[PDB]
């Protein structure tokens, strides 16, 4: 129970990460030469 | 035979001018690189000499002329000019391009197309003597005078802004407003390249 | 005991504040705009208020508030305009006042005679407590010192103003006064030689003083913590800054424009982004080729996300108590990544446009050595599509500088395109480019490159890029951008001549290897090659473990050149500490803006 409470507090604090990495990949995923 | 070991190549110059050794003082200020020392010699020489003798001294030495010329285009500072000094400097040095550019620069300050074209006329007047070498610039000036007239015409007929736009920009506005009859006149008149005109024409219609 | 960039920052801050003490009581501040920026690098605006500053005002605004009584001016003293601007403001308050006010002026770096005459022929010279603020190098990074003279390129190459050359000499001399004489002064270019000449003239003037009982105790001997100073004149290699820069920081400067380690953006008026080596992310991103920025940005987002998830393990107080501690360091990295993404994403949409690719295509073709005439139709199409004037002018200058002038027939077509495409006002713009010798006819003696075939002739004959392309391996079609093995990665296959010349001095073995310590220093072994670059080649000598090396750029340096230089600094990390100095941070657009007439033939 104590453990559960601790986990909850962390979660509240956190409330982008999930939908940020994907942002980046689309940009990357095209060409690798300015030529 | 010996401006010698003494002293600090830096105040052997007022010494030099005290001994009325003109140009030697100037040269030492130029060699020093110190723009303050250079101005000092230039300002004294101006107060001392007839401008024509002053002009001859400073024109032999690029850095000197350069600074005189800068100050002539910055006496407010920025914007305002000492245009009289510049015209005289360039005339006594046969710097016909630089002298013509002064009138051109003035045409860009005229609130009316008629005055601006007048300044452009003066610009050309300097250039017709030679003629050769200035073939391009004379042509460019003649072009500008024509486009300005045609653009005020457009302003009067079509009731919109046109004066001041570039040749390309004028076609664009004419085409975007559906006046293809006028826009084709510009193209034929100023011999606008095919690839350019096709490109302009395309960009205009989509707008 | 060697050179540390922080002591420059500290002295700069200490000299400014020591003058603020000098003005007793609280004070209102008036700063030259293009000086406010650089100042923010040496002092906090926070710190300034504590020393008694109430409100901040820009000098060029003509709206100084009468709030506090004391009015303090800080402006560069070499500026003719700045003198007039302050003088105008000193009257805009003697005839609109309510009190008398005491006026203090801090000239950077010195009070000049001209300044006084402008102030004198307005009468206001007498009511002015004028002090000097010896600011020279602004330390932008630990390895980058810059005078931050933004108009230095116009001043030097158009106006023919020796002030930037003069100041830089003084700045460098300051380094000598504290850490000892440069053992060697190695350089290339007319204004590089001028800097060296001013360094020897100033040295002697210190000895004329000490000999003649001016004292100063001593008395400079060759340094023990400095290997040498290498001085490059920008006018030796105009091509590199003309090219569109392809590193991350380069493209930011190319598109957003970076001033004083800062810039403005719209996507989280606009907001001011800090761009310096503090941000741990930007440090790694800035010097990288823009291609791999995505790959690098993702790898960090991919690692950040699996660093937030992590450490929910030992779910008892401690291993969570320790996690919330290291928590503000996550949010910063999270907000940094979103900024440098949005920015990256915006630079990307720009590089995908047909115009950009058309520009790069022409730049690359010309640099590679293709027949410039083959790029004509492409340039003409670009003008027809109304691409920004600076980009077109950069191509024409790149065209002209790489082909030893422009053919008479093609020249006239180019002048017609610029004029009829952007305005006849640019009859002046082309004339300025002609004085800068970056857009010339082939029939001009100034357009000629240096050859050991066409006899002598030409005192100021230009850099032979055709010769130097081969001899110095200016083109590297190898170089992988994910893990660069040469400085040519900053232009995706082109190594900058300027940095390549530095390598003629610093990395002789490597430079020999790609064309098949202690000594021998200097240009030794590359004399014939460097002979083919514009201007004088020199190496003056003035009379244990790792020492510092100053690479000095007279007339501007680019972010591409800084990164390339940093790449070398790493390779030499063992035996050398490389410190970059420059008059300003320059780029193609700043260069062009120097020549471009803004008047307009329109309605007033």
């Amino acid at each position: 129970x104590x453990x559960x409470x601790x986990x909850x507090x962390x979660x509240x604090x956190x409330x982008r990460i999930d939908l940020l990495v994907d942002k980046t990949d689309r940009l990357g995923g095209s060409a690798r030469e300015f030529r | 035979e010996l401006l010698n070991h003494e002293p600090r190549a830096g105040r052997q110059v007022p010494l030099l001018l005290s001994m009325e050794e003109d140009e030697l003082a100037l040269d030492k200020a130029i060699e020093s690189g110190d723009t303050d020392l250079i101005y000092f010699v230039i300002h004294q020489l101006r107060r001392k000499l007839p401008l024509a003798s002053f002009f001859r001294v400073v024109s032999s030495r690029p850095t000197a002329s350069a600074m005189v010329e800068a100050l002539a285009r910055n006496s407010d500072g920025d914007g305002n000019e000492d245009t009289a000094l510049l015209k005289d400097l360039y005339y006594q040095d046969d710097r016909r391009l630089d002298g013509a550019s002064v009138f051109i620069r003035e045409a860009l300050q005229q609130p009316e197309t008629r005055t601006a074209s007048d300044k452009l006329d003066l610009a050309a007047n300097l250039l017709q003597g030679n003629q050769k070498e200035h073939v391009f610039e004379l042509g460019a000036l003649k072009e500008a005078k024509m486009l300005l007239r045609m653009q005020e015409t457009f302003e009067r007929d079509l009731t919109d802004s046109f004066v001041g736009l570039s040749v390309n920009q004028t076609m664009f506005k004419l085409i975007k407003l559906g006046y293809h009859g006028r826009a084709k006149k510009i193209q034929s008149e100023f011999k606008v390249p095919e690839r350019v005109a096709w490109w302009i024409r395309l960009q205009a219609l989509v707008a | 005991a060697g050179f540390d960039a922080e002591q420059v920052r500290d002295k700069a801050r200490k000299d400014l504040l020591h003058l603020l003490e000098g003005v007793r009581g609280k004070k209102n501040l008036v700063i030259e705009k293009d000086l406010a920026g650089p100042l923010g690098v040496i002092v906090k605006a926070s710190t300034l208020r504590d020393y008694g500053v109430d409100n901040f005002f820009f000098l060029e605004n003509k709206n100084t508030g009468t709030s506090q009584r004391n009015i303090v001016f800080i402006a560069r003293g070499e500026s003719v305009r700045n003198a007039h601007a302050i003088a105008a403001q000193i009257k805009r308050i003697q005839r609109e006042s309510q009190t008398s006010h005491d006026f203090h002026i801090f000239w950077v770096p010195r009070r000049t005679l001209f300044s006084d005459k402008v102030l004198e022929e307005a009468g206001v010279l007498g009511d002015a407590n004028i002090s000097e603020l010896p600011l020279y190098f602004f330390p932008l990074e630990r390895d980058v010192l810059s005078l931050e003279l933004n108009d230095s390129f116009r001043d030097l190459y158009l106006a023919k103003d020796p002030t930037p050359v003069f100041l830089l000499s003084r700045a460098l001399m300051g380094i000598q006064k504290k850490h000892g004489l440069f053992p060697r002064i190695i350089g290339k270019g007319e204004n590089a030689k001028r800097v060296a000449d001013l360094l020897s003239r100033m040295r002697q003037e210190l000895l004329a003083g000490e000999e003649a009982g001016e004292s100063d105790r001593a008395g400079l001997s060759p340094s023990t913590t400095i290997e040498s100073v290498i001085i490059i004149d920008r006018e030796v290699d105009f091509v590199t800054p003309l090219l569109t820069q392809l590193t991350y920081e380069g493209l930011i400067d190319e598109y957003f424009g970076i001033q004083n380690n800062q810039t403005d953006v719209d996507a989280v008026r606009k907001r001011k982004i800090q761009l310096d080596g503090s941000d741990s992310l930007y440090s790694q991103l800035r010097d990288a080729n823009f291609a791999i920025v995505g790959s690098l940005l993702n790898t960090v987002a991919r690692r950040l996300k699996s660093d937030y998830e992590s450490r929910h393990n030992t779910k008892t107080t401690a291993e969570l108590k320790e996690f919330v501690k290291k928590l503000p360091g996550y949010q910063a990295e999270q907000q940094s990544l979103k900024i440098h993404s949005n920015i990256a994403e915006e630079i990307i949409n720009y590089t995908r446009t047909e115009i950009f690719n058309k520009l790069l295509e022409v730049q690359q073709n010309l640099a590679a050595g293709a027949d410039p005439s083959s790029q004509f139709d492409s340039i003409e199409e670009l003008v027809a599509r109304d691409t920004p004037l600076p980009q077109v002018l950069r191509l024409l200058c790149l065209y002209s500088c790489i082909s030893g002038g422009i053919k008479t027939k093609e020249l006239d077509h180019f002048r017609r395109l610029v004029l009829q495409g952007y305005g006849h006002q640019h009859l002046l713009t082309l004339h300025n480019l002609e004085r800068l010798q970056m857009f010339l006819s082939k029939s001009s003696p100034l357009a000629s490159m240096i050859t050991m075939s066409g006899s002598s002739g030409g005192p100021d004959q230009k850099t032979n890029y055709t010769y130097l392309r081969k001899q110095l391996r200016l083109i590297v079609d190898e170089v992988n951008e994910q893990d660069p093995n040469d400085i040519a990665y900053v232009y995706s296959g082109y190594a900058p001549l300027s940095i390549r010349l530095v390598q003629c001095v610093l990395q002789k073995q490597y430079l020999l290897s790609i064309t098949k310590g202690g000594g021998a220093q200097g240009w030794k072994g590359f004399e014939e090659i460097v002979k083919h670059a514009r201007g004088p080649t020199f190496d003056e000598i003035q009379k244990g473990d790792k020492k510092t090396v100053f690479v000095v750029f007279v007339g501007g340096i680019t972010f591409t050149e800084i990164a390339a230089l940093r790449f070398i600094a790493k390779q030499e990390e063992a035996r050398r500490n490389i410190v970059i100095c420059t008059t300003s941070i320059i780029n193609g657009n700043r260069m062009m803006n120097a020549a471009i007439e803004t008047a307009t033939f329109e309605k007033t």
